[PDB]
RNA sequence: CGUCAAAGCACUUUGCAAAAGCUAACGUAUCUGUUUCUUGCCUUUUACCAGAAACAGCCGUUUGUAAGGUGUGCUAAUUUGACUGUAUAGUUUUUGUAAUCUUUU
């Protein structure tokens, strides 16, 4: 099948798996996250409150709290199985624009228009730390260590910073414009990276140059931030664009399935955890389940 | 009598334990009565039970297992019916009316069969607002209400071990609309914990009157006043209530904060800003508390079902006392080998008018589901078996007026709903249980306090349907005591 | 506070009290206090060997009394 | 307060006890206090020794009690939220 | 105060007393004495045990406090799916453009 | 209102001068361990905060084979002590 | 106007604690009360001719609190002003 | 918005007392007996007519007179009290509320004396017709001769506050009052909702009236019953409002103006609109 | 009144949802229509007389929720909830009758 399912008012966002592999989430301009099942393809709760729009969600590695980045600097957070707010992480004087999370579901990192990173902590409900540079930050990506932090801004330079030193430690090289996704391999060793010159890039780790530079999948007037994925095995690599189209490199630089299906941009394209389906979302308020059989 | 507040007494119970219930706005609340013709009417009629757990002064629990009756002269049936299976009779009476008829009435017909009374004189807030008498005026109104009713019971028996008095612990002055009974030992303990030691039992001892309070001296005398002796009870009750029902009332709502600030009783601001009568009861539901009183007022008179076993079995049990039924009863067994005995009165109707439940006292042993029992009438002997039939127990039911708690065994000293045993049963029918030894004898038939008189003719208005209306006739005869059916010759 | 207790009942009756340092006496039971301060008349002594001292009017302080018995229904 | 109401209502039931004295009481109580006072009959003490005796009536001082020891239904029963301006915990229709 | 009593209600404590004994079961009700209330207790003179069930301490009678364990112990959004369908684009190029 | 008249007049006075003296106390316990210091702060309750603490007390081998008296000494930087504990203040002065 | 205000500010610190039974305790410090009610964190403490056994979540009934022996690092003339 | 309001004590009195030759004067409710909107009902099923209200439309060998008992006729009034029992082939009928309290109020008329002040029309209190018990100790001097020395250190509760105050006459009043000013604090309800005085016809007919008048009386009477007869309980629904709609669209503006402005703006309006289609 | 928690707050405009759960005024008010029947006055049908049952509209009311508007504060004010909320060194609990020794198994 494909499953095209309907539901939200507005522009829609973000829309993620579990860790797991059981359900999706999904939310963006409605103010609305909405939570599915994977195999009778139904809607659960209606996670309400946040009053601005949402940018980005996340699960907890537990798989029942759910981490949000509204437009109106609040990071909220829901208990999947009731459905209840727990907090609000208020913080920043601008709009959030993403979100990661670690191992230990504790710590959490947003992004703010204020051009200030800041890492939270689930218990305290306050900045742990505070790191500002100077143009409004974009794209966050934490490693699976629990140690590196991935900063992408409108310099087109990927910074990286530890939660040790706090120092300008590298800085990624050779992108002209603008960051709307990052993504650290399910290895640690691997970034994924959209800028708006349309160079879809992969970079290491540890070294530090690129690998490969990805072509074919354009940004433009919109200015949404769109996403990339690393699939389950880190062969594939799913990247969306405002073309409507869900462009799938092979990570060896070949392109092998472009998928229409959207009658507008796309967003953020995922991965499932083990069985080959993709969730890509797009302003247009509709969602698909592409599979490979 | 007719609408002195007995059925808003129990109200007045249940608000304090079942914190959903809300009061309907045109009309009342009327908790127990249940039936809708009851409702329309808006008197009771048909008596229902009630089982709730009622704490007391320092804090102990008891479960009350009250039957409100029906106040209306011509259903003195439902009266007399649970008379011979309650342990006590409370007495509520109007401090505006008087001791009417149906409170003589029943007063003297429940000292013949050693009922001891408890007095509650209701409605004394109505005294301060409709009457307005001045407090000391008012004192002798009250005073005499609890006289009239002790010149009923001196007609029928001159003894002082019954004698209806506050002093005692027998009285309680309570309004049911604001919420608040108080006994003369609960008021002492309001001015005792809040001003550290005394007796309350040397207190409320001197609060009854023909007994003056010297501000000067300290101390108390039968003294005719001198200048401005009161009279203990106005002194320290009636001038401190009446303040209340006009404090309240007369919007000096500045003033009620810092006296209710004492007390520390805090109200939210919208709360002056609010209503009459909906106020005070929200103050006097604040400042008297629970109805702790009356509960007092009960388990120190009224005597648990132990207690009572010995005197109720001798005036109710036919058959001799030296048996081992008459020895079961005045033991109150509660063991498995002990013999079973009931004692049914009334049937009450279902949510549907198909069945009847049965409301029996559990005088000895345990009954559970399915038991084989004899279930005995009222012609019945030991030379002719007649009377009695076997019969299944389908369920067993602890009564709470509107909804019921489902029970599998049940225990003397207990009353209980029970589910089957109906169609052998025609007003009075002792139950006991089929294995056992021999004789068992029946529970005596009780004393209406009114014959049936009144007559009137019933033929269908289409004959073809007469089977039917003669199946009515006799379910009236279960759930109405008086009732009697008795077809003439000519066909009527 | 200063709940005044219910010795009502014991009054003008004998009583067997023990006191602290397992020291025992009989007495026809006066008054009583708030802090449980006792009055007894004909006081008796029971020593540790049994030898039964006749003392007269004495007052027991509260602190000290463990209990306080009834020698006869 | 809760642990003085729960005292006043096993009046009735049989009791055990133990007092700084070191011995243990058992019987049925009549009267409690919030001092802790008590109010027992048929009571079959036990020392140190192991010495058993009966006493018909008897009163306490709370100061002398250790702890008491309670019938097992006593765990069923309702624990109230009492109030700033309230001695005995009871049911609150009322503000709070 | 007395937050920090609240919050170790319902929970298995072991309770040592001035006499050295030590007392174990959840707490029911506490007090501004320290008088707890234990349920199903038992009682650890010292290779010992005993079985008395409820029981109410008094205040003068405690020394200190300590957990054995822990306490004992949005119905369907508007979203609907549909089948598959994934049809072609004439043109190329971004959404704004043209 | 009254605490205040006491606190200069009356038995407490002589830590309140003593300890603004800058003086050192000798203080029986109710242990049997007697407390030797220099006072910080005090109470009207005796509770007190006691700085350079050493303390003085005997103790036996109790059947070592199957004893004599030993006193020992430690020194603590910071203490503070229920007043419950203590039974015997002497202030005594270095001048 | 009490020296208990002081221990109020107390709190997080390690102490070894002497009480009237003359046990030893060692652990941090959360809470204390007006009413010297004292509540500790990861404690180690031992009994009166008993082996050293750890407890984590140790309360005292402050009546039994002899005395606090305190750290060395501790300001006291910041902690008696109000 | 205008809902919802609060008013003191003494502003009520005043408005009830402005109003006072409007409102009503019974407070009890028995003074209805044979008069209610159930009784009313149920004459109506049994056809029968009672002498002061309304009369309808219709709706809808066992008697044998040697049998019967004649003994004083039985009228209408008795089948409209207890329509089961004196009535056969009862349908659609309605059973009425069978008394009520008795309200024992009586309002001051001279206000110089008390709030609390005993009226002269209770009767004394006298009781010399009584025979009690008999006791030889006597219950009060017993409980003083046990101790006659013993004293009571705290005294009453509100021992400052005097038991009358400057409105507690007034509000007293209130209380018994007819329903809108007993409120103290109401809803808002709207002018036509007001019906000022139907309760003139509902306490029914004062005497020597012409019949020009009864009839009326009888009239309005009618149809107050007819609608208390049928009324619906309302159905649940969303507000749909059509003068909000309008309001929505691009095409009606809002302006505030005088009443005979925008009447003239009415009375024109229609003209031209009829002009226009004729 | 006091603590803690949440939240801008009061006032207002629209949108969207609901409003017998255990016999009860969503509205202490009250109007028109359709269908099906029964009777009136009648022969032109409409327009009507005055009862019933079954459906409908209309004039209004309440609540929750979403987005707004005005005035005020976002270096504050107000609302809302929650609470096991009082201060006692001199006899019944938190300013100790404790301390100490020895023998038995
Ligand atoms: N003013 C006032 N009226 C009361 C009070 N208690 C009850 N009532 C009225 O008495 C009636 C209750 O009658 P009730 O005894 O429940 O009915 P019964 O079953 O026939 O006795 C209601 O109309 C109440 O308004 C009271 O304390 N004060």
């Amino acid at each position: 099948p494909n499953l095209q399912m309907f539901g939200h008012t507005a522009e829609v966002l973000v829309a993620r798996f579990d860790p797991s592999g059981s359900y999706f989430a999904s939310g963006g301009m409605d103010r609305q996250i909405l939570l599915w099942n994977v195999f009778d393809v139904k809607n659960y709760g209606v996670l309400n409150g946040c009053k601005g729009a949402i940018t980005d969600l996340q699960w907890s590695r537990d798989s029942r709290v759910v981490y949000c980045s509204s437009s109106d600097t609040h990071l909220m957070s829901w208990d999947a199985v009731s459905g209840q707010k727990i907090r609000k992480h208020k913080g920043h004087a601008g709009v959030v624009n993403a979100l990661d999370v670690l191992k230990v579901s504790e710590l959490l990192t947003s992004v703010s228009d204020d051009c200030t990173m800041k890492v939270w902590d689930s218990r305290s409900k306050d900045c742990i730390k505070t790191i500002e540079e100077k143009y409004p930050l974009t794209a966050v990506a934490i490693a699976q260590q629990g140690t590196q932090v991935f900063i992408g801004g409108i310099d087109g330079a990927i910074k990286i910073w530890d939660l040790r030193n706090n120092h300008c430690s590298h800085v990624l090289k050779g992108h002209k414009d603008i960051i709307t996704s990052l993504a650290i391999s399910k290895d640690g060793s691997s970034l994924l990276s959209n800028s708006m010159d349309n160079t879809v890039r992969i970079f290491d780790v540890k070294a530090q140059r690129q690998l490969q530079i990805f072509e074919g999948a354009i940004h433009g007037q919109e200015h949404n931030l769109l996403g990339v994925a690393w699939s389950r095995n880190s062969r594939f690599v799913g990247a969306g664009s405002s073309d409507k189209n869900v462009y799938v490199w092979s990570a060896t630089g070949d392109l092998r399935y472009v998928l229409p299906g959207h009658e507008g941009s796309v967003n953020h394209v995922d991965f499932h955890p083990h069985q080959d389906i993709i969730l890509s979302c797009s302003s247009d308020r509709t969602i698909f389940l592409g599979e490979l059989n | 009598h007719l609408h002195h507040g007995k059925s808003a007494l129990l109200d007045l119970l249940v608000y304090y334990t079942h914190p959903d219930t809300k009061p309907p706005k045109r009309r009342s609340l009327r908790y127990t009565d249940t039936h809708y013709l009851e409702r329309e009417r808006v008197m009771s009629i048909k008596s229902t039970p009630l089982t709730l757990a009622v704490s007391d002064m320092k804090g102990k629990t008891f479960a009350f297992q009250c039957i409100d009756t029906p106040g209306h002269v011509d259903f003195v049936d439902e009266v007399a019916a649970p008379m011979a299976i309650s342990d006590g009779v409370v007495l509520v009476v109007d401090v505006i009316e008087g001791v009417m008829i149906n409170t003589t009435r029943i007063i003297k017909h429940a000292i013949l069969h050693d009922m001891p009374i408890v007095l509650v004189l209701n409605k004394v807030d109505r005294l301060i607002l409709e009457l307005r008498l001045p407090p000391n005026d008012a004192y002798h109104k009250l005073r005499h209400v609890i006289d009239e009713v002790n010149d009923n019971i001196c007609q029928i028996s001159k003894d002082l071990k019954y004698r209806v008095s506050p002093e005692l612990g027998n009285v309680c002055f309570a309004s049911c609309d604001l919420g608040y009974c108080f006994t003369l030992s609960s008021f002492a303990k309001l001015y005792i914990d809040r001003h550290g030691g005394i007796d309350v039992d040397l207190f409320s001892k001197r609060l009854w009157g023909d007994i003056y309070f010297d501000s000067k001296t300290r101390k108390f005398a039968k003294q005719s006043l001198d200048g401005s002796g009161v009279r203990s009870f106005v002194h320290f009750i009636l001038e401190p209530l009446y303040k209340l029902h006009t404090l309240t009332i007369s919007d000096e709502a500045e003033k009620l904060k810092k006296h209710l600030s004492s007390f520390q009783i805090y109200l939210k601001p919208k709360d002056y800003l609010l209503d009459p009568k909906p106020l005070l009861q929200l103050i006097c539901a604040s400042f008297f508390g629970f109805p702790v009183g009356f509960v007092n007022a009960v388990t120190r008179h009224i005597p648990s079902p132990r207690e009572n076993a010995a005197r109720k079995a001798s005036q109710s049990y036919i058959g001799p006392i030296n048996s081992s039924i008459g020895k079961a009863i005045l033991e109150m067994s509660r063991e498995e080998s002990a013999p079973l005995v009931m004692h049914v009165t009334k049937l009450y109707n279902t949510v549907d008018a198909n069945n009847f439940y049965a409301f029996a006292r559990v005088y000895s042993g345990q009954v559970k589901k399915g038991q084989k029992v004899k279930v005995l009438g009222e012609n019945y002997s030991l030379e002719d078996e007649e009377d009695m039939v076997v019969a299944h127990i389908a369920e067993i039911c602890v009564p709470c007026a509107r909804y019921r708690l489902h029970v599998d065994g049940a225990v003397a000293g207990m009353l209980v709903l029970l589910g089957g045993v109906d169609n052998s049963i025609s007003k009075t029918a002792t139950i006991v249980s089929d294995n056992l030894k021999d004789d068992p004898y029946i529970f005596r038939p009780i004393a209406h306090m009114s014959e049936s008189v009144f007559k009137v003719a019933v033929e269908p208005h289409n004959p073809s349907e007469l089977p039917k209306l003669l199946d009515g006739l006799r379910k009236t005869n279960k759930s109405y005591p008086l009732s009697i059916t008795k077809v003439e010759e000519s066909g009527e | 506070k200063a709940g005044a207790p219910d010795l009502k009942k014991y009054l003008d009756r004998q009583v067997f009290v023990q006191l602290n340092g397992s020291r025992k006496v009989y007495g026809v039971l006066r008054g009583y206090d708030i802090f449980l301060n006792i009055v007894l008349e004909d006081s008796i002594e029971e020593k540790v060997d049994g030898e039964k001292v006749k003392i007269g009017s004495v007052a027991i302080r509260g602190n000290s009394v463990i209990m306080i018995e009834t020698l006869d229904k | 307060s809760l642990c003085i109401k729960l005292l006043h209502e096993t009046q009735g039931h049989i009791v055990t006890m133990e007092l700084e004295n070191g011995s243990t009481y058992r019987g049925k109580l009549i009267e409690a206090e919030d001092n802790m006072n008590c109010q027992m009959r048929d009571i079959s003490v036990t020392a140190r020794d192991g010495r058993v005796s009966h006493l018909d009536q008897v009163y306490i001082r709370g100061s002398h009690i250790r702890f008491l020891i309670v019938p097992d239904m006593l765990r069923n029963a309702p624990m109230f939220k009492v109030g700033p301006g309230r001695s005995v915990p009871l049911p609150t229709r009322g503000r709070r | 105060g007395t937050t920090k009593m609240v919050s170790l209600l319902n929970h298995s404590l072991n309770v040592t007393t001035k006499d050295g004994r030590t007392f174990v079961g959840q707490l029911l009700a506490f007090d501004g004495f320290m008088n707890l209330v234990l349920s199903d207790c038992q009682e650890y003179r010292h290779e010992e045990k005993r079985m008395l069930g409820l029981v109410i301490l008094r205040g003068e009678f405690i020394v200190s406090l300590s957990v054995q364990g822990p306490p004992p112990m949005l119905l369907s959004g508007p979203g609907v799916a549909r089948p598959a369908g994934r049809g072609i684009p004439l043109g190329q190029a971004p959404v704004g453009l043209a | 209102r009254l605490e205040e008249y006491e606190f200069s007049a009356g038995p407490l006075s002589v830590l309140q001068q003593a300890v603004k003296n800058h003086d050192q106390v000798l203080i029986n316990c109710r242990n049997n361990k007697k407390l030797l210091a220099r006072v910080k702060a005090f109470d009207r309750h005796s509770n007190m905060v006691l700085e350079n603490v050493k303390e003085m007390w005997t103790e036996k081998k109790r059947t070592a084979s199957g004893g004599k008296a030993i006193n020992k000494d430690r020194f603590i930087s910071k203490m503070f002590l229920r007043g419950d504990g203590v039974v015997l203040v002497v202030r005594i002065p270095s001048a | 106007m009490k020296l208990v205000r002081f221990l109020m500010k107390l709190t997080n610190e390690t102490v070894s604690i002497e009480l009237k039974n003359g046990t030893i305790v060692h652990g941090t410090i959360t809470s204390v009360d007006m009413q010297m009610n004292t509540h500790l964190k990861a404690v180690k403490m031992t009994v009166k001719g008993r082996e050293p056994v750890p407890v984590e979540t140790l309360s005292i009934r402050g009546n039994n609190i002899r005395y606090y022996i305190l750290p060395d690092s501790l300001p006291l003339d910041t902690l008696l002003i109000d | 918005t205008y809902r919802r309001w609060k008013l003191n004590l003494p502003q009520m009195a005043n408005l009830h007392r402005l109003g006072y030759q409007l409102l009503s004067d019974l407070r009890d409710d028995n003074y209805f007996y044979l008069f209610n909107d159930n009784s009313f009902f149920t004459a109506k099923a049994l056809n029968v007519a009672i002498p002061g209200g309304p009369k309808f439309e219709p709706l809808y060998e066992f008697n044998d007179i040697y049998k019967l008992i004649i003994r004083h006729p039985i009228k209408t009034e008795y089948r409209i009290a207890f329509p089961y029992l004196y009535n056969s082939r009862a349908r659609s009928v309605a059973l009425s509320e069978y008394h009520q309290p008795s309200n024992v109020f009586v309002p001051p008329e001279d206000p110089d004396l008390p709030a609390f002040f005993w009226d002269p029309i209770i009767n004394p209190i006298t009781s010399r017709q009584l025979t009690l018990h008999e006791l030889d100790t006597s219950p009060e001097d017993s409980a003083i001769e046990e101790d006659p020395n013993f004293e009571i250190p705290f005294d009453p509760f509100f021992h400052s506050e005097d038991i009358e105050f400057e409105h507690t006459a007034s509000a007293l009043i209130l209380l018994w009052a007819p329903h809108p000013f007993n409120k103290r604090s109401g809803a808002t309800k709207r002018a036509q909702d007001v019906p000022l005085i139907k309760h003139w016809y509902l306490e029914h007919c004062p005497p020597n009236q012409p019949v020009k008048v009864r009839v009326s009386y009888q009239k309005l009477l009618k149809s107050h019953v007819m609608n208390k007869l049928h009324m619906a309980h309302p159905k649940s629904h969303t507000n749909r409002s059509l003068l909000r709609q309008l309001k929505n669209t691009k095409f009606f503006q809002s302006t505030s103006i005088d009443w005979v402005e925008a009447g003239l703006q009415v009375c024109r309006q229609g003209y031209n609109m009829l002009q226009l289609l004729i």
